[PDB]
RNA sequence: GGAGUAUGGUCGCAAGGCUGAAAAAUUGACGGAAGGGCACCACCAGGGGUGGAGC
RNA sequence: AUCCCUUAACGAGGAACAAUUGGAGGGCAAGUCUGGUGCCAGCAGCCGCGGUAAUUCCAGCUCCAAUAGCGUAUAUU
């Protein structure tokens, strides 16, 4: 019983961690790259 | 019993119900 | 990187030996010696499988 | 054992303030007068069980007579996966027994004002036979809809944002056979834990009550009941307001264990008047008697009359949500926060809360005229345990 | 940003403090809020052990990052008036 | 005296079978990894489904 | 000096000066809060003690002994209060170490690890491991020698190998609290080195634990040994020619 | 020889990166010309 | 700049309760009697277990 | 008064009269984490059984650039 419970909990916890940090890294890269490309466009026009 | 103790591994204090 | 690490970051981790009460059994096989053992056995089994096919 | 209280009035307020301030209490002489059922009530002992479940290191001790408890509080951890549950997203189960007469907002109001001061999230799930999600005749408890859209915006005022509060019902229920019983399960998920609540200021006059929105719910009766209730409430409030809009909700019946039975047959209404100025809302509720069978138009007229009473009476916050906003104002930072109560709003429960705060160690309140402005000095405790990363 | 070379900021929250692998760029990145303009931008602490000196609500100088999340543009240079590489090299203590 | 005294077998990192008492594992609460999937026991809901 | 876990330390934290004995624990790779035995040089480790509660992000200093005859630099540790709790979750590795008894191709019988079939039945299915890196699983308790078991490994282990099982035993900190009432007078709990030098007991040192240089001979293996029936059955172009 | 082959593989990786960057810059310039 | 392929957000629909748990067929439903085929879950001829004591 | 110029006497063996700033790379455990059709791979690793007056270990790892100077960010030219 402890084997089945611990394996279920490990699968759910690893899936939740992977999903959350994929979201976080994607949002950070999206916002930072958007501002970087806007600044490169505003700098190349000068 | 066993899963509840595995959840409350480190849980201190409880309601002491003398009635 | 490689300049963002101290010398204590670079310092090697030593390998433990066989216990002295058990040194008569030979050397304590770690990952390197195990890799050598597994390479030799996989090579010999590959030759034997080809000989059995032939 | 150190601090000493008497009586069964404002019992949950005393235990919750004891948990939040960390002061060990001893409440003596619960029911000295009652010879038939002396000692603790079943809803009180179930609130003790829930408090032990969500806290950690708290020691509760009920005596042999049941008429004296003592309580040394611990930290409000919540649902940590090492002590309370198995996973961090797992709902801590709490069962309350079939001999429970008070509504579930009797458990939710202290838990919701004790929940922003926790370490991890709170994911409590109230199941069991005696979980009534309605208003009670009882001590006139709020409903779940009244509780939600009348008092959780006050946490939104304090800066505990309601973007992360998840109070959801999965079955709904009224009392049923007599006052005892229930069946409808809920789960509340506080994911918004703050260090210190903001010192808010309710001072400007909340004059123009712009609109009325509400919820009329029916569990176990015909679904024309809420339509008749809406026509009654609109017939009362159409003299005053052009936009009253009341949702209709219907659930078939909840089943409890004895072999299951269907219990919790009833219907009720809950009006919320929103003032155009700020987070100022007046709420009123009315539920059918659990054995009576009264007219739904009588219930709609009764809740509309109670709503117009609270609109006439209240300064800024109604007296049902006044203890919650006042104790959060006391938990805030070491500045003054200014609430605008009506002179008719001041109640013995509010006065008893003032006595309990003065006994615990918070500062007194300053009452001046403007309805009266009550000004509260925060004590600057906040939450004790939070992983500052 | 702005017209200056370095900006100041408040460390709102070290995002990716619960990331698993030690030198992940999600582990190294920190969400800060610039003082002059008010926007929340993300910046790299140069090292994972050097992340421990960055505490919440600390005045943080940050510059450009000129060379795993490509596009995070800033790097934290000074924390509370003391250079972050000096804190990492254990030259100075952080005044709090 | 506790700081100067010998460590318990749970606080020593390597506990072979000579250190501890006989059935001393049954009194402990440790976590450890398992290997492989367990077989699902047939329960009445499984047979009904 | 480095500063050991268990040894007492005078914390200046809040208005309180208090001598308590902490537990140093690293957060292993953000998984389990493993208990260290010393503070790491030039690294922030977590500590955990039993003292008064303070709201977190509160910096603190930390001394060893309030003596003027210290020849150098009385202050020992610095830092900041991370969080407060009751009943921490500190965990130390306990390795059950055993020895192979009979070694077949995969299943080896392992002797000097447990004492009874009750303990083996508790630790049934556990992830056992060789020092070399061979994984394995405890399969079944063994009947006739009481305390041995059968464990099916990944490949063949040797009789020289050491078979470990890495369990995690929880460690609770002690609930000691000295106030450093200096204007009245106070008893200062000593360190382990001062205790050993005072009451004359040597430091425990294991010769099997002290690192040595290992003389490895170059591993030469035997040649291939082809069986007689296979060597007589394989065809002419691939027949083995041995004079 | 193995050290030289490692450094040669690193140089070829840099060559493929600069080739991809110059290819995208050229086709970004031409895709505006055919628009 | 064009064309694909992904990834994560945002929005819109889905997302309103004459309601309150446990048919098809000119082709379908069920049989009976007769006659076949097969079977160490049948007959026939034998053999062998288990079941008595202990682990 | 100082500095300068004159100037008797001391004033070098590395564990010092104690060269720095960057970049690239190798080697390591009875340690830890993750993936999976055994022994593999990846991220990495101040954290190892004991031990802090204990240890003498890659004993001071290898290479490149500038060197009393050197790096980073942004604007850029």
């Amino acid at each position: 019983f402890i084997r089945r419970e611990q394996l279920r909990i490990k699968k759910e916890k690893d899936e939740a961690y992977e999903k959350k940090f994929k979201r976080i890294i994607a949002e950070i890269q999206n916002e930072e790259g958007r501002a970087a490309n806007e600044y490169a466009r505003e700098k190349a026009a000068r | 019993t066993i899963l509840v103790e595995m959840q409350r591994r480190n849980k201190v204090g409880g309601i002491i119900d003398r009635r | 990187m490689s300049s963002l690490r101290h010398a204590i970051q670079r310092r090697a981790h030593k390998e433990r030996a066989q216990p002295l009460e058990r040194q008569r059994l030979g050397i304590l096989e770690k990952k390197k010696d195990y890799r050598l053992r597994a390479r030799d056995y996989k090579k010999k089994q590959a030759v034997l499988k080809s000989l059995r096919q032939k | 054992e150190f601090l000493r209280f008497t009586g069964h009035r404002a019992f949950t307020q005393r235990l919750v303030l004891a948990t939040l301030y960390g002061r060990p209490i001893h409440i003596s002489k619960i029911r000295s007068s009652s010879a038939t059922n002396p000692g603790l009530a079943p809803h009180e002992i179930s609130f003790l069980r829930l408090l032990e479940s969500v806290t950690n290191g708290s020691i509760i001790d009920v005596s042999y007579s049941g008429t004296t408890i003592t309580y040394q509080p611990g930290l409000i951890t919540g649902t940590v996966p090492g002590m309370n549950a198995s996973l961090s997203s797992d709902a801590i189960e709490h069962v309350i027994p079939a001999t429970n007469t008070r509504g579930i907002t009797y458990f939710l109001i202290p838990l919701a004002l004790l929940a922003p001061f926790s370490k991890a999230h709170l994911n409590v799930r109230f199941t069991g036979p005696g979980v009534i999600t309605s208003a009670t005749h009882g001590a006139r408890d709020l409903s779940i809809d009244t509780f939600r859209t009348a008092v959780l915006p006050l946490y939104g005022l304090f800066g505990i944002p309601p973007a992360r509060i998840e109070l959801r019902v999965l079955q709904r229920s009224c009392a049923g056979p007599g006052g005892k019983g229930g069946g409808g399960i809920v789960e509340m998920r506080f994911a918004s834990q703050v260090r210190l609540p903001k010192t808010l200021h309710l001072n400007r006059r909340p004059g123009k009550v712009r609109r009325i929105r509400g919820v009329a719910y029916c569990t176990g009766v015909a679904a024309s009941h809420n339509n008749r209730m809406i026509t009654a409430a609109r017939g009362v409030l159409n003299q005053l307001v052009s936009d009253v809009h009341i949702a209709a909700q219907y659930d078939p019946a909840p089943l409890v264990a004895e072999q299951k039975k269907k219990t919790g047959i009833g219907f009720g209404l809950s009006l919320v008047a929103e003032t155009s100025a700020e987070g100022v809302i007046y709420a009123a509720d009315e539920v059918a008697p659990p054995e009576g069978g009264v007219v739904p138009e009588d219930i709609g007229e009764k809740c509309a009359y109670q709503l117009l009473d609270v609109i006439a009476q209240g300064g800024c916050v109604m007296a049902a949500s006044a203890p919650t906003v006042l104790t959060l104002m006391a938990m805030g930072s070491e500045d003054v926060g200014r609430l605008r109560l009506g002179r008719r709003v001041v109640s013995p429960e509010l006065l008893e809360l003032a006595r309990d705060l003065k006994a615990f160690g918070a500062a007194s309140w300053g009452i001046r005229d403007a309805d009266l402005i009550v000004s509260v000095k925060g004590t600057g405790v906040g939450n004790v345990g939070r992983k500052v990363a | 940003f702005g017209g200056s070379s370095h900006a100041k900021g408040i460390v709102l929250e070290k995002v990716g403090v619960e990331a698993k692998q030690p030198n992940s760029a999600i582990r190294k990145c920190v969400r800060v809020q610039l003082i002059k303009n008010g926007k929340k931008v993300t910046a790299f602490v140069p090292n994972d052990g050097c992340l421990n000196f960055v505490d919440e609500n600390d005045e943080v100088l940050l510059a450009g990052f000129g060379r795993d999340i490509p596009g995070v543009r800033f790097k934290v240079v000074k924390v509370s008036g003391v250079g972050l590489l000096a804190l990492w090299k254990e030259k100075k203590e952080k005044p709090r | 005296a506790e700081l100067v005294a010998k460590r318990a077998w749970t606080l020593a990192g390597e506990a072979t079978a000579a250190d501890r008492p006989v059935n001393s594992l049954l009194g402990e609460d440790m976590e450890f990894d398992h290997v492989g999937k367990p077989v699902p026991v047939v329960t009445e809901e499984v047979s009904e489904s | 000096k480095i500063l050991k876990t268990g040894d007492p330390l005078i914390f200046s934290l809040g208005w309180r000066r208090f001598q308590t004995l902490p537990i140093y624990s690293i957060w292993d790779n953000r998984t389990r809060n493993r208990m260290l035995k010393y503070t790491p040089e030039h690294m922030h480790c977590f500590g955990t003690f039993w003292g008064p509660l303070i709201a977190p992000n509160t910096s603190f200093c930390c001394f060893q002994s309030f003596s003027a005859s210290n020849p150098g630099f009385r202050i020992a540790a610095t830092g900041t209060v991370l969080s407060v709790d009751e009943s921490t979750e500190i965990v130390k590795k306990l390795k059950l170490v055993g020895t192979p008894w009979k070694i077949f191709k995969n299943t080896a019988f392992i002797k000097d690890m447990f004492n009874s079939s009750l303990e083996i039945a508790k630790f049934e299915g556990a992830a056992i491991r060789t020092v070399s890196g061979i994984r394995g699983q405890i399969k079944r308790a063994l009947s006739k020698p009481e305390g041995y078991f059968r464990a099916t490994f990944e490949d063949k282990i040797l009789l020289s190998d050491i078979v470990i099982l890495k369990a995690w035993y929880p460690v609770k900190p002690k609930q000691f609290y000295n106030p450093a009432t200096n204007l009245i007078g106070w008893q200062s709990m000593r360190l382990t080195g001062e205790i050993r030098r005072a009451e004359n007991i040597p430091t425990p040192q294991n010769p099997n634990s002290t690192y040595r240089k290992i003389e490895r001979p170059e591993r030469h293996f035997n040649p291939l040994r082809v069986p007689k029936n296979l060597a007589a059955e394989l065809p002419f172009k691939s027949q083995i020619v041995q004079t | 020889r193995e050290k030289l082959k490692k450094e040669l593989a690193e140089i070829e990786e840099r060559r493929r990166e600069k080739q991809k960057k110059e290819k995208k810059e050229f086709w970004e310039r031409e895709g505006k010309k055919r628009k």
